[PDB]
């Protein structure tokens, strides 16, 4: 498994053309705020291809 | 019900509030495979099999 290549699974909004997002901030996927901490409906945006 | 005789409920002819189901913290697993969880309140379907 080559896991060195990652894609942005989670984001709040669609990008502009020729826009790059490298920010490793947490995503809030539920009603509960995450405060930078993983948990219930709190996921890392970058997941690797298997 | 048991898993060899799983109960099938037909959800139809009604308006469905998926936000209450999604915002509930009692569920330990909420994984969708054909739709988006945040777009369940926006899309429309013919019927739902539960």
């Amino acid at each position: 498994g080559n896991y060195n290549y990652r894609y942005r699974l989670f984001r709040k909004s669609n990008l502009k053309p020729f826009e790059r997002d490298i920010s490793t901030e947490i995503y809030q996927a539920g009603s509960t705020p995450c405060n930078g901490v993983e948990g219930f409906n709190c996921y890392f945006p970058l997941q690797s291809y298997g | 019900a048991s898993v060899y005789a799983w109960n099938r409920k037909r959800i139809s002819n009604c308006v469905a509030d998926y936000s209450v189901l999604y915002n509930s913290a009692s569920f330990s697993t909420f994984k969708c495979y054909g739709v988006s969880p945040t777009k369940l309140n926006d899309l429309c379907f013919t019927n739902v099999y539960a």
